[PDB]
């Protein structure tokens, strides 16, 4: 075994309800933006130091990256809409503190940093402190991540008004199934968004993969912008 | 070993 995987890898076709044309005005391509587009994320972990605070802990890194492809606008040449890089840095420890049934596995407290890389006026980005908190019961994982936004946020100072200060993970495990949900939601603005998942295994490293996206902050680039997108594809690792 | 923890994991070898 050589690389080590963070969050899941997955290559999916989708369809969203409506494509942020405003956005992204800039692109001279925009104003024929289709709403197909093939959504890939790639996320890798990097031990970079086990036990630097005792037999269970590392200083690790992570890497994972989102990008939305116009494939099928062969008119613009099939160019890339946006991509999300989301660098970390962090302590991690596993584990085994039991409550109520639940067993909570892994403390991790670090560094993220989330951008689009592109120049203005389409540049997005935002750096936060978490801590992500897992713990599993039987058939069921929960994750809770929760953030505190440090920096300058001049591409987007309005942010957290639509991502919130944490996001939730719920994983169940039906058989060799995976279902799955992770959202976001401000209490004191009304904003979120949730993305539901299924998976099976087709082999041992393959799953076939359907994901639900709906509400805001799918994208940095639609950070404040309210979609619904639907999307097939293959998978390769699942949450648990 | 462990279902789903990233750390377990990355503390294998
Ligand atoms: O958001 S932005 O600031 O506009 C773009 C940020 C991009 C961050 C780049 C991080 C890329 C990580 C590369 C992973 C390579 C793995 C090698 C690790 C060796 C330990
Ligand atoms: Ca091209
Ligand atoms: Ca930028």
């Amino acid at each position: 075994f050589t690389l080590y995987p963070y969050d899941t890898n997955y290559l999916i076709y989708t369809q969203t309800s409506d494509l942020n044309k405003e956005a992204i005005a800039s692109y001279d391509w925009a104003e024929n933006a289709r709403k197909d587009e093939v959504k890939f994320q790639l996320s890798l972990a990097f031990p970079l130091w086990r036990g630097i605070l005792g037999p269970n802990s590392v200083l690790g890194a992570s890497y994972t990256q989102k990008s939305w492809w116009q494939l099928s606008n062969s008119e613009e040449s099939s160019p890339f809409r946006e991509t999300n890089y989301e660098p970390q840095l962090f302590l991690g420890f596993a584990t085994d503190y039991r409550f109520a049934g639940w067993t909570l596995r892994d403390v991790e407290m670090g560094y993220n940093h989330d951008s689009n890389g592109r120049s203005d006026p389409t540049s997005r980005s935002w750096n936060r402190l978490y801590t992500r908190l897992m713990a599993e019961n039987g058939n069921w994982l929960v994750e809770v991540k929760p953030w505190y936004v440090v920096g300058n946020t001049d591409d987007n100072p309005d942010i957290t008004k639509y991502m919130g200060y944490y996001q939730l993970k719920i994983g169940y495990h039906l058989g060799d199934a995976v279902l799955s949900a992770k959202g976001q939601y401000n209490w004191n603005t009304g904003y979120g968004g949730a993305e539901l998942g299924l998976s099976y295994p087709i082999t041992k490293h393959v799953r076939l993969y359907t994901q639900v996206y709906s509400g805001y902050g799918e994208s940095l680039i639609d950070y404040n912008f309210n979609q619904t997108r639907v999307g097939v594809g293959v998978m390769l690792n699942d949450l648990f | 070993a462990v279902r789903g923890s990233i750390i377990a994991n990355m503390l294998q070898e």
